């Protein structure tokens, strides 16, 4: 099996610089180009570039040319991209690709932004069949995963996908809906993890 | 550079059912040297890295189901789903080998297609604990609903806002296809505290008319 | 193999 194994996920800051590998195995090295592609969070893809392990040859998109550069290592069959001065719409997923874009990589999530690893806040969404759910505000980085009654609380919950708000720290919602019935009795506790700070919130959402 | 044009953007189809995803490129990608189109078809899920269904415009890449077939030269290409399976839904882009830079289409969003169903609307008002702190988060929630088109607007003692708020939406729900939404207006204390009737008010073709939820502060 | 349109010269 052809297979593009890209090195780890990276958070810099802005005016930083990252360089990201692949690996190429299932085949011959350098019988093929290596590409770049990035695609930005809810966003398309967009080619940035090569590099021929054959001759040492690169062409670079028009977008990157100042900014991005291209190696490889024969020797090891891997192929690297660096991308300078890192600014924050470069935040993607950057993919490697061979030959015709017939085989990807899995992908290496590079996240720019000027914020500190900070555990979030959670407050309640109260409810008055009903809704409630959980608020979690001002987290980074991402991700946060959030259940219900410890994984016993499963249906009609949906996680919606976490916003970047103006400060650079992102915001999610978690709700589930009940019947109203059971709102003077069963107890409904969300349970907020954030493995980047080491942190996990249990919050009890009740009527007001 | 080469321009990828697909269409549609988003295709609801039954289970089952054909799709077809159209992509057309601004130029011919047909190299008359060898007679071959370089157009690729790839397949992307929700968190997901892509993964490659068709080259040459119509070679299925090894272990691609039959279902899924390429077609078309030049400047207009058809990717067809004979029969669509619930591990089809995702996006789908064409990408153009001919010329650099090798651009991507647009993407098309394959979901399954339902009957309308209209939003269960929520509102919740900021809790003390977070508004004592300086900041109000008003939440409206729009609970299962198809198709995915759905309206917020917030009011604020009946005055329109702009700019303040922001909204999240859920994948199809993978048991009865909906989507949910949630949307989050933000204010500072000071503000939040000027006004009295925090409305969500929904637009969505399975409500003949607007449905607004409210409180007051 | 050729596989990009401007691969070869």
């Amino acid at each position: 099996e052809v297979q593009l194994v890209q090195s780890g996920a990276e958070v810099k800051k802005p005016g930083a610089s990252v360089k990201v590998s692949c690996k190429a195995s299932g085949y011959t090295f350098t019988t093929y180009v290596m590409h770049w592609v990035r695609q930005a969070p809810g966003q398309g893809l967009e080619w940035m570039g090569y590099i021929n392990p054959y001759n040492d040859g690169t062409k670079y998109n028009e977008k990157f040319k100042g900014r991005v550069t291209m190696t490889r290592d024969t020797s090891i069959s891997t192929a690297y991209m660096e991308l300078s001065r890192l600014r924050s719409d470069d935040t993607a997923v950057y993919y490697c690709g061979r030959r015709n874009f017939d085989y990807w990589g899995q992908g290496t999530l590079v996240t720019v932004s000027s914020a500190s690893t900070k555990g979030p806040s959670v407050f309640p969404l109260a409810p008055s069949t009903a809704a409630l759910g959980c608020l979690v505000k001002d987290y980074f980085p991402e991700p946060v995963t959030v259940s219900w009654n410890s994984g016993a609380l499963t249906s009609g919950v949906h996680t919606f996908p976490a916003v970047l708000q103006s400060s650079g720290l992102y915001s999610l919602s978690s709700v589930v809906t009940v019947p109203s019935s059971s709102l003077g009795t069963q107890t409904y506790i969300c349970n907020v993890n954030h493995k980047p700070s080491n942190t996990k919130v249990d919050k009890k959402v009740e009527p007001k | 550079d080469i321009v990828m044009t697909q269409s549609p953007d988003s295709l609801a189809v039954s289970l089952g059912e054909r799709a077809t995803i159209n992509c057309k490129s601004s130029q011919s990608l047909l190299l008359s040297g060898n007679q071959e189109n370089y157009l690729a078809w790839h397949q992307q899920k929700p968190g997901q890295p892509p993964k490659t269904l068709i080259t040459w415009a119509s070679t299925r890449i090894s272990g691609v189901p039959d279902r899924f077939s390429g077609s078309g030269s030049g400047t207009d290409f058809t990717l067809t789903i004979s029969s669509l399976q619930a591990e089809d839904v995702a996006v789908y882009y064409c990408q153009q080998s001919y010329s650099a830079p090798y651009t991507f289409g647009g993407g098309t969003k394959v979901e399954i297609k339902r009957t309308v169903a209209a939003p269960s609307v929520f509102i919740f008002p900021p809790s003390d604990e977070q508004l004592k702190s300086g900041t109000a988060s008003v939440v409206c929630l729009l609970n299962n609903f198809y198709p995915r088109e759905a309206k917020v607007q917030w009011k604020v003692d009946n005055a329109l806002q702009s700019g303040n708020s922001q909204e999240s939406v859920t994948e199809q729900d993978s048991k009865d296809s909906t989507y949910s939404l949630s949307s989050t207006l933000t204010l500072s204390k000071a503000d939040y505290e000027k006004h009295k009737v925090y409305a969500c008010e929904v637009t969505h073709q399975g409500l003949s008319s607007p449905v607004t939820k409210s409180f007051n502060r | 193999d050729c596989y990009l349109g401007d691969l070869c010269n």
